[PDB]
């Protein structure tokens, strides 16, 4: 029973994206260590907004699959999901293979699900200091 | 893979940028250098790169932002102010502060240079067979406006309002008259009009 | 006596699909380990919606067979069952033999019934970490 | 079956895709490479594959989505904007931003290329023997619209409104007159009309 | 729950920038030791205003990323964020590579995030006497 | 929370400048020992007014930087700051390099900040008997 109207409050004015329950500062440190400053400030913010939007989409999709149910397009949030899908399916093409090269996963399912923390990650991957640094 | 060394220190892990079709990348220098094309660049000097694919920044090239080209349909043109003395894609010399238009007969798509400025996209002014218009401050043969003067355009004609020009009241419809109708109209200057054979 | 009106609440706006009582996160981990990211994000979501819809259909069919009674087409849900059958019999043809290649079963009966958990599964199959991981 | 090795690590178990009739698959590159047809592809560059059956992606080819073709009946045509400079299936050169129509006399089915854009499916405009219509901004012999002008089409004729064209008020019915009926109608320009032998 | 209306009170009359929670006097001593007087008094104040504006932008962006959400352009501060972005994207071009040469970071993300104090800094860097001098 | 209206009371009738909290008599003794009488009485008063005005400007700028925010040009003192900047940017050109030759600092930032007492001064400099003579 996550706060849904407070998720509707966090819809941005362009159509992208503590309730998410994720270590954000350690995630910023991880993405800085992987070298995200080589894309410009505009490219860095455009990639962080894509990663945050896909993380919120994977969170809501895990919530909907636990209930049972680029194809996200309930009546109370159909417009936000629609404009989010229309944003993501335009902005993803600028960054191909940005999930392996930032070392988050193979594709967006793998990357957002291993960052979401609902699946275990193997020991040879460097993804251990993003889900276990918040447990202190 | 990279084997390390004692006297060599890895600073950061930089990432390339993906340039699709009809885009370019704006990136300034950080130091007196030479770019990939082989041209000397001073500190702070910005330029563009127009190769398609993965583009890897150099050690002295701060990538700023991606620049996407502007698609020129037959009903739109591009108003551009120059920012310094340069030569654009057609190969004409520009001066600082100068304005001009770019149409489809130049290119079907135009990527805005760092020496230029997008002032706006000018829609075409078209006139029907029953229309005329008056142009405030028209451009003469010298490429410069005649300030204060006017020019009357009549007939079927589609054109762009060049930088400086303006319509006096808009697209106006021509007076059409039967034999039951007449117009009273006064001169303002000595004029001649040879509608028929006599003047 | 499963909640039926709450099943009617979970009908999607296109015609596809905790009440289902199945480990969804372990199922996502299993399908990720079997390599479902090689179909695109659109193909992955289109396959997950097919698997979830057929799982709900097998659940309701087991419920109806315990009472005694691509051919699913009670008055209170005839429209939802009809549009679900019309969705499934169109979307199944894009993915032939997707149940052996994802290692769920021979056909959709075998796959959805062994994932539903009402029949025992042999020991040589890798389907043990989807019905026994939720028992911790 | 696969026998393992110490210095070789299995990354993932990829799955093929099934392409039926009248479909194609959109898949970008991940790296400078060569496709199955033997053509160099840059990073981020998308293309299509039109083989029917099971299609297995390569290691550098991110499969995006399936593209299904559009069936062209005699009463519908396809409006397409070009996205860059290319050559389509008929073998004519296109420019960026250019629009055109595809009919049944080209193909009975058309799969939308990644260099194109589906703007909409244009239904046919048909005129009965008792109908006429006026076309705002018609397309001349040069393939370009005459902006502002008009063109009157009368008779039994079925056609498509090409990109740019438009009807002024719709399909209109022709005036039909007995001897008890007449029309008063004024000219707007000097005109000629030889209905009978005299003009 | 930082004071937001008091942040609106500190908007300057041109469009640039104890609530920020940063050692300002030690930061001035650090920037003086790095030799900022060689730019004129006008250039020194123009650089301090840029550094303070980007520090406030990184603070607010860390606040918004913890909630989940040159591209900064909520209804209560859209005008201030807009005029701040329009100021920064004009004034940054006068000072290229001013973050390495003042020894704050590689780019503005690295510099403002390591000065913000939400990420650890390595020991070989001289950035230790700006975050640990205020802990006395 | 310095007295601000009492700072508005001390605005001079031309536009220049115990609340400042600085040893003024020791500062006069220091500037006399550095030989300020060789400029005339008019030049001495014109230099003392410049030094006092820049000291008040550095005090107010340290106050504004602790809040977070020749370029000084709040609504309650914009006129006084404006006329002070218009006075200083005219009167500074008569005295180039008067801060090293009176031994206060390199430029006006260094001089007014080391006289303001918010930064430590090295031991080889003779600036010790202006901040530690008032501590008796």
């Amino acid at each position: 029973a996550v706060p849904w109207t407070e998720l509707l409050s966090l819809q941005t004015e362009d159509g992208f994206w503590l309730i998410l329950n994720l270590n954000t500062n350690g995630l910023h440190s991880f993405l800085k260590q992987k070298g995200i400053q080589s894309l410009g400030v505009k490219g860095r913010e455009c990639l962080l907004d894509l990663i945050a939007t896909m993380l919120v989409l994977q969170f809501i999709r895990t919530r909907l699959e636990k209930e049972g149910i680029m194809k996200m397009d309930i009546p109370w949030a159909f417009e936000a999901i629609k404009q989010a899908s229309e944003w993501v399916r335009r902005t993803e093409g600028q960054y191909p293979s940005i999930c392996p090269r930032l070392e988050l996963g193979n594709d967006w399912d793998s990357a957002t699900k291993q960052l979401l923390g609902l699946q275990p990650i193997s020991t040879v991957s460097p993804l251990h200091r993003v889900l276990h640094y918040s447990q202190g | 893979t990279y084997i390390p060394r004692k006297e060599v220190e890895v600073v950061e892990i930089i990432q390339a940028t993906i340039i699709r079709q009809n885009q370019a990348l704006r990136l300034r220098a950080r130091k007196e250098c030479w770019d990939r094309d082989g041209k000397e660049r001073v500190t702070g000097e910005e330029w563009l790169v127009t190769t398609v694919g993965a583009y890897l920044p150099a050690v002295f090239e701060e990538v700023l932002d991606l620049v996407d080209a502007v698609i020129l349909t037959e009903k739109t043109a591009l108003h551009l102010r120059a920012r310094r003395n340069f030569r654009d894609f057609r190969g004409v010399s520009r001066r600082t502060g100068e304005e001009w238009l770019v149409t489809v007969q130049d290119t079907e798509a135009h990527v805005p240079d760092v020496h230029e400025e997008v002032l706006g996209v000018v829609p075409i002014t078209t006139l029907g067979p029953h229309n005329y218009c008056v142009i405030l401050d028209p451009v003469g043969p010298d490429g410069k406006n005649q300030l204060g003067q006017k020019r009357v355009v009549k007939g079927e004609k589609s054109f762009f309002l060049q930088p400086g020009e303006q319509l006096e009241q808009g697209i106006q419809d021509v007076y059409v008259l039967s034999e039951q109708q007449g117009l009273l109209l006064r001169a303002l200057q000595p004029l001649e009009e040879g509608e028929d054979e006599e003047k």
